[PDB]
RNA sequence: AAGUUUGAAAAGCACUUUGGAAAGAGAGUGAAAUAGAACCUGAAGUCGUGACAAAGACAAUGGAAGUACCUCCAUUUCAAC
RNA sequence: GAUGUGGCCUGGAGGUUAGGACGAAGCUUAUGGCGUGAGCCUAAGAUGGACCGGCCUCUAGUGCAGAUCUUGGUUGGCGUAGCAAAGAUCUAACGGAGAUAUACUCAACAUGCAACGUUGGAUACUGGAGCGGGGAAGGAUUUCGUGCCAACGGCACUCGUA
RNA sequence: UUAAUGAGAUUCCCUCUGUCCCGAGUUACUAUCUAGCGAAACGACAGUCAAGGGAACGGACUUGAAGGGCUAAGCGGGGA
RNA sequence: CGACGUCGCUUUUUGAUCCUUCGAUGUCGGCUCUUCCUAACCUAGCGCCGCAGAAGACGCUAAGGGUUGGAUUGUUCACCCACUGACAGGGAACGUGAGCUGGGUUUAGACCGUCGUGAGACAGGUUGGUUUUACCCUACUUAGCUGGAAAUUGCGAGAAAAAGAUUAUCCGUGCAAAGCGGACGUCGGGUCGCUUGGGCCUGGCGAGCGGUGGGUAGUACAUGGUACGCUCAUCACC
RNA sequence: GUGGGAUUGUGAAGGGAUCUCGCAGGUAUCGUGAGGGAAGUAUGGGGUAGUACGAGAGGAACUCCCAUGCCGUGCCUCUAGUUUCUGGGGUUUGUCGAACGGCAAGUGCCCCGAAGCCAUCGCACGGUGGUUCUCGGCUGAACGCCUCUAAGCCAGAAGCCAAUCCCAAGACCAGAUGCCCACU
RNA sequence: UUACGUCCCUCUCCAAACGAGAGAACAUGCAUGGGCUGGCAUGAGCGGCAUGCUUCUCCGGUGGGGCUCGCGUCCCGAGGCGCUGAACCUUGAGGCCUGAAAAUUCAUGCUCAGGGACACU
RNA sequence: AUCGAAUCGCCACCUACAAGACUGGAGCUUGCUCCCUCGAAGGCGCCAAGUAUAUUCAUGAUCACAAGACA
């Protein structure tokens, strides 16, 4: 008989199966549609999630009740050290899909990138790319490289570059990994020859996040969500708990199927892996593209709040540390825990809405301690409130007498 | 380890020669970079040198940029078979949220594992003073910190092919744990 | 419930060696020890092991025809037979 | 369902004719041969150790695949469910075969683990309506000492009401 | 008819609350992994489906669609 | 919209039948959860009206999505209050009890009415009344190992490849053009047979493109660590 | 050919013969995407506008703008919840002679409480094109006229398909690569 | 059947029931301390016209009651004040700092040929 | 290198394309006439590198997987 009352089904059947992701890193399953009338440019970048804070800004949206008013919006900080381009790959169309034509490697490759080919680099022979380096720059090597580049010019419809992160530049004590994360970055815009020219000029060179994304733009995030291991139907699917009287347990689905079909359907909620799934999240507005603190210390200082502060809150980002490189400040949240590597992609959805076209100007960036209820914005403000303490007096008098 | 790095496969002479050659190569590469950075900073003017701060090992309270801390560490060779150390153990950081009835027994196990890793020993004996200190506030009132004297000895039984080492761990009464580091005592 | 029904005779395994012991490995007795002790004969079912045969997923088995390989089986033939 | 069968097979009896220590019965089979078939016969045993085959007649407790059939044994499930009330044990020394048990390399960790009885310490429990000290009913040597670890005390024991 | 009495049956109100809106976090013991020990129920044979006919509701059949093998933790649709 | 008539469909009602199940297929309702159907309540379009507008009637294509909170009743059903864009109808063993719940129905206790001489009876009322087992196989949910195209073998040769002394006998460029641009030499030895300045291995000198290591200068890049000039030593092509 | 094994039932030590197997692949990245899954949905306000329409009474809609319900996927900056960090305090009875330090009451109890986890109880995000239906039309015969239809075309639905999104080579990728080894 | 290499033991936690995963491979790797950030809310001890506290000589310095001693003193007394935003805790299932600058922005210790198995008829 | 195998047509002239209500080409008379290469062949290969002056074939004994096979 028909169900007594109707309610929408629990969960999205299009995110199936709810299994552990193949890779910890975010990977773009598709790139934004290529438009040849534009200049050649990179379509993606790799960042590291540092932490979260919130900002204050004025909304410019006529007809809204918050127009010309201040709002508080949570933001996510992601450290973005420069990427290094080491390879060029070309793709040609076939009736069975895209095929790689070849790979042009940079003549000199970083130790970081070569560590990705090993499980124990420190105890290994460290011979990666040694034969390739010797073969290159020879008469046969130069002809082979020209052969591959001409094959790209003649047959390739898609040109992508091979880029790796710099864990040495990301001087983080909690990430642990020292082998570089490697991803293919598509080159969109222009002709194939123009794409090849840009890729060649980018070989062995560094790429900054400000060269791929602008300040007030929006972007897509490819990342893997936080893991939770085995989880019951209540948390994994959001099914309602059974009454307290239920014998043998109440965190279950009562009926997992009718008599016929004499089977359990794939649409029924079951216990299993929750989290650690790859997600592509749309329309994450970039609120700030900050430079390295070593280049400009005042990262969280605005024209409205003139306090000299960095993006790192007092006490550091919990479990991450200090943001020491360039960073991207995205409105809202992104999938995945801190320290996880993530892929920022140029948006694939249309960017014509007023919200997506609004120019973002920040008036306040919170830098209070994320441990406890932070009530100070800077070290100086805390010292002004407390004044001299017992430890400070002991230190100052010892320096005055014993050392001066 | 891999076959190409095993001590038995290569032998002592080959392993030592490869290790020494690797260290000498690291020394020379660091020397090149030190010389280049010294030269480049010397030519560099005041304005651009103010940007390039900390590079040529100029700053204070900084690491050495050209190597690892482990490489610069001084190797004084094998420690003697008998050696005594005084060390603090942060027990609360290991016993957090443990079952209350198991805290004192687990703390004994954790201390034994802590010493065993330090001294490469499986025979770690707990002196009565240490056992009393761990248990003196009940099974669930283990102190958050302990100061222990670790004495390694060697005593093998006749016929054994490999020499036997063991440690005796005893309590060191302290009025305060602040400012105490690991020491090698006699 | 339960035939002590080992062998003709206890000749019921000295002695060596390993093992804390049980026992193992040797060595002996006897026509026979795979007759070693409540021991004649020792089936079926089930299991271990070595060798080999292969085999996707048609549950397996079965029928009829061949073929590949094997065969301590049978029979025939080996000279103008 | 009926009937027939110089039709097959089993235990025993009356006759007859043979076999067996140079191996009877029984048992085993990629041992083949014969018979439409029930079955019969040979071969091999690196199986067995003393009985036994064929033919005519007589005779009967005479032929099994299954009766939630009887008895005995086995077996997948399966090293699986589990062995979670009565809170809790730690440490050193001694005792013990129960170890600190190692081809080569090799300093010890990464190659003998785990678990014990007693004594001294430590921590806790029973909380006098007691895992305190004595009796009836019931049990009948469980009492005590020495020895002892095969089986038993659903883990373990060097301990035991074994 | 009935004061008092009731682990008796019923209705409402105050108080109260995770009964619920709507779920979340924590603990001990389990499950889970290991050492030792070690069962029972059950067991024609077996075990992917759709339709078709069929003792009128198939794991075996007809015709199609699936199906590489072996495993760990769950689960209660089927095994009428 | 449709009397008198008449022709059908449906199995979301009851009945008729007794084919399956009596060495047992757990029998009401609700909760929970998934899926299917369309005779379409809302939502997307579109005709038509006794469609001025607004509000509506009827009809078409369409089941992608949605279709509620409560009072009384064990109830399905019914009724009322309220929200809403709307509160459409159904199926899945009258979906779903080794998923729950146990109010009802259907034991044994007991009360009432009616019936019976009586023991007792009543789709009449009432109150109280044990809801067992998964560790097997599939299914589903996740989680590991690992072969394999003759889907384990055949040696059983098929490229979404190149384009030539039959892919051998150079490399670029060009349209499977016409052409055009380039290529390390030299002096010996040894071995085998399209005889073509033959194939192969190998030695001594001199170049070139390079790799690695040392020295040395400016410069770039996130600024400790790479690259680039010049110069030595060495290895490789050889 | 070459290498490693096996011939295991009534002896030992040796020679043959015959069988079975190995003889080129390993290991590490970047990708392709067949197939399968598949998601967004709905309302209100502003404005249109007291306009169109209507004697009056009454009285709409699209572009555009701002919000919200349901659902989906995350996230922990804030706020709220949760404490066996028994963190720091308080406080009861007992207890080590008191104090200190504690301890027992299966976390004694009370207040505050980081980290973590977590609530539409908090915050973020949720997109592009086609093929057709019904229907309205164009051209246009059959049938000199007529006619969306007969041959041809146009426009065209929350359906359907693909993009985007999730798993992804038993889909056996002669896709591209890094190091050895093998062949040479 | 030689090398590259992979796995087990070890260490870390973005992973996790067990496998698996991400990493590390003498590495500020780990350990302890220091500082930071944060929590609690002023430790123990001693003292009140100093001999103590605070500031560079001027400041501050209790208590309802009660008990001895010929007015005074010296004793009991919850609580109060001072040293004292003090004492303690702060990474652990796993906060920050040894790489921007700082009237502190980090020190020290441990390792001494990593072991084992495959790869390899 | 096990390895003995089953397969028995080669090409650098087919290995380009499209139309069968009509693609060899014209004329006007529109189904006939005229012109042409006459609208019904991809090239070779099948035993003298070429159609002749020739030339070793056995006894592998009359079929047997061709006893060989780089065209
Ligand atoms: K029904
Ligand atoms: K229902
Ligand atoms: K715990
Ligand atoms: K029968
Ligand atoms: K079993
Ligand atoms: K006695
Ligand atoms: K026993
Ligand atoms: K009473
Ligand atoms: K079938
Ligand atoms: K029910
Ligand atoms: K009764
Ligand atoms: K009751
Ligand atoms: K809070
Ligand atoms: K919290
Ligand atoms: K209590
Ligand atoms: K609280
Ligand atoms: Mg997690
Ligand atoms: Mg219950
Ligand atoms: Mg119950
Ligand atoms: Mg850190
Ligand atoms: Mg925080
Ligand atoms: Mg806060
Ligand atoms: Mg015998
Ligand atoms: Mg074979
Ligand atoms: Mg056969
Ligand atoms: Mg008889
Ligand atoms: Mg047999
Ligand atoms: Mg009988
Ligand atoms: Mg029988
Ligand atoms: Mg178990
Ligand atoms: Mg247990
Ligand atoms: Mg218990
Ligand atoms: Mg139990
Ligand atoms: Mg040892
Ligand atoms: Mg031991
Ligand atoms: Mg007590
Ligand atoms: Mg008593
Ligand atoms: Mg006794
Ligand atoms: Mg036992
Ligand atoms: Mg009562
Ligand atoms: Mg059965
Ligand atoms: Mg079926
Ligand atoms: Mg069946
Ligand atoms: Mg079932
Ligand atoms: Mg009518
Ligand atoms: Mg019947
Ligand atoms: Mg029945
Ligand atoms: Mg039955
Ligand atoms: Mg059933
Ligand atoms: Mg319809
Ligand atoms: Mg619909
Ligand atoms: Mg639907
Ligand atoms: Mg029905
Ligand atoms: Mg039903
Ligand atoms: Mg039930
Ligand atoms: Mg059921
Ligand atoms: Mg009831
Ligand atoms: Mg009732
Ligand atoms: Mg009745
Ligand atoms: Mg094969
Ligand atoms: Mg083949
Ligand atoms: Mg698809
Ligand atoms: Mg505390
Ligand atoms: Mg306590
Ligand atoms: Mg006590
Ligand atoms: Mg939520
Ligand atoms: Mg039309
Ligand atoms: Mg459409
Ligand atoms: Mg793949
Ligand atoms: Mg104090
Ligand atoms: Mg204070
Ligand atoms: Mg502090
Ligand atoms: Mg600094
Ligand atoms: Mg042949
Ligand atoms: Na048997
Ligand atoms: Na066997
Ligand atoms: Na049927
Ligand atoms: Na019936
Ligand atoms: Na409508
Ligand atoms: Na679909
Ligand atoms: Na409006
Ligand atoms: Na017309």
């Amino acid at each position: 008989s028909h169900c007594k009352f109707e309610h929408p089904r629990h969960g999205h059947l299009g995110f199936l199966p709810r299994k552990r992701s193949r890779q910890i890193r975010g990977r773009a399953r598709a790139f934004p549609k290529d438009d040849a009338t534009q200049k050649p440019h990179l379509t993606s970048f790799m960042v590291f999630k540092a932490g979260m804070t919130h900002i204050v800004r004025d909304v410019d949206r006529p007809g809204s009740k918050v127009n010309k008013k201040e709002v508080v919006e949570p933001v996510t900080i992601l450290e973005a050290p420069p990427m290094v381009i080491v390879g060029i790959v070309g793709y040609r169309q076939t009736p069975v899909g895209l095929k790689t034509i070849g790979t042009v490697w940079a003549h000199h490759t970083s130790v970081e990138f070569r560590r990705r080919y090993y499980k124990n680099w420190k105890q290994s022979a460290q011979l990666a790319f040694s034969r390739q380096k010797q073969f290159a720059n020879t008469k046969e090597g130069k002809v082979a490289e020209a052969r591959t580049l001409n094959a790209f010019a003649k047959k390739a419809s898609v040109i992508r570059v091979i880029a790796h992160t710099q864990l040495r530049k990301l001087r983080n004590h909690r990430v642990g990994v020292k082998k570089a994360h490697v991803q293919e970055i598509q080159v969109n815009g222009g002709s194939v020859a123009a794409k090849i020219a840009l890729a060649k000029s980018l070989l062995e060179k560094e790429v900054r996040v400000d060269s791929v994304f602008q300040q007030s733009e929006a972007c897509d995030v490819c990342s893997v969500t936080k893991g939770h291991g085995t989880e019951g139907v209540v948390k994994r699917w959001g099914v309602a708990c059974l009454p307290r009287k239920t014998h043998r347990g109440l965190r279950k689905v009562a009926c997992i199927g009718a008599w016929h079909p004499a089977r359990v359907m794939y649409t029924v909620a079951r216990a299993g892996q929750h989290g650690y799934h790859h997600r592509t999240q749309l329309n994450k507005k970039i609120y700030q593209i900050g430079r390295s603190v070593a280049v400009e210390p005042n990262q969280a200082t605005t024209t409205y709040d003139l306090t000299a502060k960095t993006i790192t809150p007092m006490g550091g980002f919990v479990g991450y540390g200090t943001v020491r490189n360039d960073y991207v400040m995205l409105k809202g949240s992104v999938s995945g825990p801190r320290r996880r590597v993530m892929t920022l992609r140029r948006p694939m959805a249309p960017q014509t809405s007023r919200q997506l076209k609004e120019k973002i100007v920040l008036k306040f960036i919170d830098t209070s301690s994320k441990i406890g209820h932070g009530r100070f914005q800077t070290k100086k403000e805390k010292n002004q409130w407390f004044g001299p303490l017992k430890k400070d007096r002991i230190r100052r008098e010892e320096r005055l007498r014993k050392e001066r | 380890t891999r076959a190409g790095m095993k001590g038995k496969v290569l032998g002592k002479e080959k392993k030592a020669a490869i290790i020494d050659a690797r260290k000498k190569a690291a020394e020379s590469r660091k020397n090149r970079d030190d010389k280049r950075w010294k030269r480049v900073l010397a030519n560099m003017d005041e304005e651009k040198r103010k940007k390039f701060h900390g590079v040529g090992n100029t700053a204070k309270n900084s690491r050495v940029r050209g190597a690892t801390r482990a490489s610069l560490l001084k190797r004084t060779g094998r420690k003697p078979d008998a050696v005594s150390m005084e060390a603090t153990i942060h027990l609360s950081k290991l016993l957090k949220k443990k079952t209350f009835s198991k805290r004192a027994p687990l703390a004994i196990k954790r201390i034994k594992a802590f010493v065993g890793r330090l001294m490469k020993t499986k025979d770690n004996r707990i002196d009565a003073s240490l056992n009393t200190y761990i248990w003196h506030k009940g099974v669930k009132g283990v102190p958050g910190r302990v100061r222990v004297l670790i004495q390694r000895k060697s005593e093998t039984t006749e016929g054994n092919k490999h020499k036997h080492f063991y440690t005796v761990i005893s309590n060191v009464p302290v009025a305060s744990f602040k400012g105490l580091t690991t020491k090698t005592v006699e």
